[PDB]
């Protein structure tokens, strides 16, 4: 649990405009979709937004993914599919959109990371859903001797002080990097010939040997292609 | 120079370029188009409107921009709709008066010179949608998209108004023209006095037709973060019943702005108006998606004939015809056209097929007493994930003509029929059409068929099965149909697929219900090297050169050509599956009972041979069946058969 997580997500969370922090629960099922209610004075029945629909164009911060109940793993389902959720309520027919990104934060089961246990025996989830993500990551949390005194040196060199960087940085103050962030939007790039013979022919080495295992061992199969696109 | 008072328009300069534009049109918006009948249409448009007696003439708007002069009254069309075309339609009268001087005993020429005619524009731009609106922009025309909900019924409106006395007894009448009807005090007979009582009898008068229809539409390039909205308008006299419940419409009008009354009861004209649309030309059919049936639309087949109106099917010309002959004689169609579907994904040949043969659907045979016998066929497909099942559901979802979007866990029992609710703009009880009604005829699909309830998916049971709806509370006790054509998909527990597991296991489904859709296919994954370079070649191939490229070579890929062909497969034929073929197909039947001793097979699989054998029959143009080609029509359920071992 110690490896930070949380305040990552305030602060990515914080940095980006448009930036959504629900928690597990949190939120309900139509919390985070559209409602339906009467409008006061100007006139009538509006579809007041959740809060996937006010986060649009953003990010989207999820903590504790594993305790959603299961209609809102559907929703998030399919969000992974773009533009869609899909209603078919009392009231509405309707398919708005939402054009988010997702960032999510899952705990293991319990308690922490047995090398005896395989890979998704400590996962609450299943591999569609990991396959979905192009990106998994794992923070582990083993003792270890070296990193200890920089650590230690680090968090009371800040409770003695507020500020953490020196010798020989400074740190970019938010605003500046959103201007900078900004304006980096505006390029979209074009690819070329020797990067096709190059991804084509690294896709053949992670397709070729990931499918050599074929086991439930520490090995994730099986490479789909979601990872090709993803490159 | 003489000038009306809100604009700057003049009466002259008007007429006489209009008529300087209807006499000369040479094809000059395709000088714009680059050119990739050099007589001139309203002419010949004008003689189809003469010799068959119909009224309403419609024209374009590009047709004005490109022809110079008359670059300016474009502009004034757009500003001021009311009264220019009013003059067009004063000019488009002395035009055919100037046309029937040439023969002199012309129709009797009286009543058609006295009948009215009109003109109805559209295509008039489309820059920012519904949202963007300023009240600086009150009376203009727009554009607008999307379908219609529900439809109110048939109010009247007074045109002429009528009034007698007791004294003694005479009979004066009186009009509308603007807002308000004035009634006199006194008098007829003697008129002079007395003042007698003036009594208004509302059984003698002219009327209307006004239609009130209530729309929901897609305006995309949305203004972020932007969710759905609706508006409401307001057709009138022709246009009455022109719009069913479902389809997708793209309407011209006028947007307007009226101010409503507070509670009924006093004076008090609230502020903040209200706005809507005042509907002039609808614009049902379409060239880029598919056509309407002709099975369905029989009732307003046998309408619609007493009175003149739009076209609602697609107009089939006559030189593409020999082209649509021409394309049938090629011996590869049946790879060609199942390739040409979905030119962005690339395997599953025989999915592609079948989604193909689920847009040829079966022969409609109608018995004397019961039958009904429609050309449903109804199409599983499951898998593994990251394999493209949603972007074949999205492709089908643009193509068919009135298809609707569920999902799973995203539904109810009330949630796909009957929605009745309190209507807030009337204040009554309105019953609305739920998401299988909307659905009928046409393409549904469903995604995460696992993850129903027992409530829903309970359903299906009677859609899949009677082709009815019984619908039995409060509002309404009366069964009503949705024939429809279903299609689906679900994720297994693995997610992926292992083998020596029994495939009946690998997916939550009770095997009945399992065993009664028709093509169910099983999408799995090769382990092996050589496809995977064509795959990723294929990828960089569509991300390069950033342009719209994808396949050309070296294959020849129709556009549009399939959509009528489609549609053209669709009406002018029916294919019937006489004697010669019946030995072929009980023999297969029997076979396919011998197994026994996983999945089984019923009857369903013998109506699945015979629908899906005559829908291959549809296509290629042959009224008859051969006993060849049946067994390919045997192989698509025998390729999932081999696909079933492991
Ligand atoms: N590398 C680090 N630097 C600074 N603080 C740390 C570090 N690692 C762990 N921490 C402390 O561990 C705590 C982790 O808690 P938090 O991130 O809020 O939620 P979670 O316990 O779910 O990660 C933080 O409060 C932080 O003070």
């Amino acid at each position: 649990p110690g490896v930070a997580k949380s305040q990552l997500l305030k602060a990515i969370c914080k940095i980006s405009p448009r930036g959504v922090y629900t928690t597990g629960k949190g939120s309900s099922g139509v919390g985070l979709t559209a409602a339906v209610m009467k409008d006061p004075v100007t006139d009538e029945m509006i579809l007041e937004g959740g809060a996937l629909v006010l986060a649009d164009n953003g990010i989207c911060c999820i903590d504790e993914f594993d305790k959603m109940d299961e209609s809102d793993r559907t929703a998030i389902h399919e969000v992974m599919e773009q533009q869609t959720i899909s209603i078919s309520k009392a009231g509405i027919n309707t398919t708005l959109n939402a054009r988010t990104s997702i960032l999510a934060a899952a705990n293991p089961l319990y308690g922490r990371y047995n090398p005896r246990l395989s890979p998704l025996d400590n996962i609450n989830l299943p591999a569609a859903l990991l396959s979905r993500f192009d990106i998994l990551f794992l923070m582990l949390d083993i003792p270890s001797r070296d990193d200890d005194e920089k650590l230690a040196e680090h968090v009371t060199y800040v409770h003695m002080h507020n500020k953490q960087p020196d010798l020989d940085f400074t740190p970019v103050e938010p605003s500046k990097m959103r201007e900078y962030i900004a304006y980096a939007k505006t390029k979209r790039p074009v690819m070329s010939e020797a990067v096709n013979d190059y991804v084509v022919q690294a896709y053949i080495r992670l397709r070729q040997d990931s499918k050599r295992e074929m086991d439930s061992k520490f090995s994730f199969g099986q490479a789909t292609p979601r990872t090709l696109l993803g490159i | 120079l003489r000038i009306i008072w809100g604009t700057n328009v003049s009466i002259q300069e008007c007429t006489t370029n209009f008529r300087n534009f209807l006499m000369s049109f040479k094809y000059k918006f395709r000088k714009i188009l680059d050119e990739r009948d050099e007589e001139l249409y309203y002419i010949k448009q004008l003689n189809e409107m003469r010799e068959l007696g119909t009224s309403n003439l419609n024209l374009d708007a590009r047709n004005l921009l490109a022809y110079k002069q008359t670059e300016d009254l474009y502009h004034q069309l757009l500003n001021y709709p009311q009264e220019v075309i009013s003059i067009m339609d004063q000019t488009i009268k002395d035009c055919m008066v100037s046309l029937i001087v040439d023969n002199n005993l012309d129709y009797d020429l009286d009543e058609i010179e006295t009948k009215f005619y009109k003109v109805r524009p559209y295509n008039v731009g489309s820059c920012k949608g519904m949202r963007e609106l300023n009240p600086n922009d009150i009376d203009k025309l727009i554009n607008l998209k999307g379908l219609v909900l529900r439809s109110t019924p048939v109010i009247p409106d007074m045109k002429v108004a009528f009034f007698k006395c007791n004294v003694c007894d005479h009979t004066m009448a009186v009009e509308i023209d603007r807002g308000v009807i004035q009634e006199p005090a006194r008098c007829e007979r003697i008129d002079c006095n007395e003042p007698n009582s003036m009594s208004l009898i509302h059984n003698r008068c002219s009327f209307a037709d006004k239609q009130v229809i209530k729309l929901q539409e897609t305006p995309d390039f949305v203004p972020d973060g932007q969710t759905p909205h609706s508006i409401s308008l307001c057709v009138y006299d022709e246009l009455v019943d022109s719009c069913r419940a479902g389809d997708r419409i793209e309407v011209t009008g006028t947007f307007r702005s009226i101010p409503i009354r507070a509670n009924s009861r006093q004076r008090v004209l609230k502020s903040l108006y209200k706005t809507y649309v005042d509907v002039v030309h609808v614009k049902v059919s379409d060239k880029r998606l598919d056509v309407d049936t002709s099975t369905i639309e029989q009732e307003l087949m046998q309408n619609k004939v007493d009175h003149n109106e739009v076209e609602e099917v697609r107009q089939i010309t006559d030189q593409d015809l020999a082209k649509i002959r021409e394309v049938a004689a090629r011996e590869d169609l049946y790879s060609l056209l199942a390739r040409s579907i979905a030119p962005s994904i690339y395997e599953l040949e025989d999915v592609k097929k079948g989604i193909l043969l689920q847009l040829f659907g079966g022969t409609n045979k109608t018995f004397t007493k019961g039958g009904r016998y429609r050309g449903d066929i109804n199409i599983l497909l499951c898998g593994d994930p990251s394999t493209s099942k949603s972007q074949i559901l999205q492709y089908v979802h643009k193509i068919t003509p009135r298809g609707v979007y569920t999902s799973g866990k995203g539904s109810s029992a009330v949630g796909l029929t009957a929605y009745i609710t309190r209507d807030v703009d009337t204040k009554q009880l309105v019953l609305e059409s739920g998401a299988l009604v909307l659905s009928d005829g046409g393409v549904c699909c469903i995604d995460e068929f696992d993850k129903m309830s027992d409530s829903t998916r309970s359903v299906l049971h009677e859609v899949m099965e009677q082709q009815t709806i019984s619908i039995a509370k409060a509002g309404i006790i009366t069964t009503l149909n949705a024939r429809s054509s279903i299609l689906a998909s679900a994720n297994p527990i693995g997610s992926r697929y292992n083998p020596n597991l029994p495939v009946t296991e690998n997916i939550d489904l009770p095997p009945p219900l399992l065993s009664r859709f028709d093509l169910v296919y099983l999408v799995l994954d090769k382990v092996d090297e050589k496809n995977d370079r064509e795959l990723a070649k294929h990828l960089t191939n569509l991300y390069l050169e950033d342009k719209p490229e994808h396949i050309s070579q070296d294959d020849v890929l129709p556009v549009e050509f399939l959509t009528m062909y489609i549609s053209y497969a669709k009406e002018h034929i029916h294919p019937i599956i006489t004697e010669a073929a019946k030995t072929e197909l009980v023999r297969a039947y029997v076979g396919m009972r011998k197994m026994g001793d996983r999945i089984t097979a019923t009857t369903r699989q013998l109506e699945s041979m015979i629908r899906l054998a005559e829908a291959h029959a549809k296509m290629k143009l042959k009224n008859v069946v051969e006993l060849e080609d049946v067994q390919e029509a045997v192989r698509l359920i025998r390729s999932a058969i081999k696909d079933y071992a492991t």
